[PDB]
């Protein structure tokens, strides 16, 4: 997940080493050579600013585009369940092709400005 | 401020990364590093 | 004397909630259960 | 989990959206139509008020009744291992019959007066 | 003095302790609970870090 | 995980009951009679104190010695991945022979001094 009301999506700040950062994340690890794995994160933003944003996570043995498409739909669904007016959805995705043992990771880090 | 005020997080940053590793944990650590958040303690939210 | 900086100290209340829900994906069902429980709009920090 | 000493079990407060709430919980997700899933949460409160309360969670493919019975006993056992006198055990449970994909969830949320 | 590390984000831990324990139990959670006690950290709320 | 820069390794202090303790841990539960299960934790300390330490965990169906060896190699690898000078590695391990249902647990608890 949940983006607090009036929080802003900004590029990753300079975080003190060892800081305890509340983070919503999705990850997947595979030891199968040649297997493509992906992780994605989406943040649904409300039209009503007094409401909170919704953060969804996704991971699976698929492509980056499929993962991003899936995670954005999940965020959409979250807003429909709440009956809230959706402003837009921000997202990020990554895919990895396992050489021997690999991990794909996507996250939404919450911090303080 | 001379008196610390309680507050909820006010920034959200989207990062992503991937990595190869000798074990599952080392691969995960590598992905965090590739994502630019490998040297902080992640408190997973649900 | 009225305590200050209470939120920076240890929590002093506990609330029991519960809920269930259907969902299009496991995460959406989980989100729905939280909503049905009354805590769908806050960040849960799992304690063990 | 652990309810801090002198903390009180109260109805859910009006929580600020996006708050980082320390929560002990149990959940179960099932995609088997017709299957009954349940989740329960219990808190054993000590007679000696200087001691802490014990929070236990349970989830499974059983009824609300069985889930609540199981979690109340788990809390009692926790006290038995510690050698602490029991005041009472408070709990709640929930059950859900899957239609397509469902989730049963129970939690103990820690917050502030 | 009490402190909620999730709220006091500006105050980082400056200490680290290694503990370990094991235990039998009637349920998985009760066994886990007993292992924490055997470890000496059984009556606190563990916020798992990753 | 990450041990904050300049943090000191100390024996576990007296913690207030109900305290919210940031902890990195590994645990494994088994209900197979006679099966040996182990959990281990390691903390890689840098030579340059302005850098942070790395905490690694491991659990498995093996001996206490193999668990500790594995967890120590993992911490070493994390420092090699960063290209940082490693001062030393502190570690702890525990093993449990299941009777009916047992749990092995190892952790690194971050606290204040
Ligand atoms: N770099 C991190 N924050 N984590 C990677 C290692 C995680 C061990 N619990
Ligand atoms: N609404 C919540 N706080 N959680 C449910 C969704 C969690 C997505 N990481
Ligand atoms: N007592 C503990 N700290 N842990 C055991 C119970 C964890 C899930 N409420």
């Amino acid at each position: 997940x949940i983006m607090p009301p009036e929080a802003e999506i900004v590029p990753l700040p300079k975080l003190p080493m060892g800081a305890l950062v509340p983070t919503a994340y999705g990850y997947i690890i595979s030891d199968v050579p040649g297997e493509t794995i992906s992780a994605a994160i989406s943040v649904a933003i409300p039209k009503d600013k007094s409401l909170c944003g919704l953060i969804m996570e996704y991971e699976g043995k698929c492509s980056k585009k499929e993962a991003e498409k899936t995670v954005r739909e999940m965020a959409k669904i979250g807003f429909e369940m709440r009956g809230w007016e959706l402003d837009r959805i921000e997202s990020i995705a990554v895919e990895h092709t396992v050489e021997k043992l690999g991990c794909a990771f996507a996250a939404a880090a919450l911090w303080y400005k | 401020p001379l008196h610390a005020y309680f507050k909820l997080p006010n920034t959200v940053s989207l990062v992503a990364g991937s990595s190869e590793g000798e074990t599952p944990l080392n691969a995960f650590d590598g992905a965090l590093l590739n994502a630019g958040i490998g040297n902080v303690n992640l408190i997973r939210i649900s």
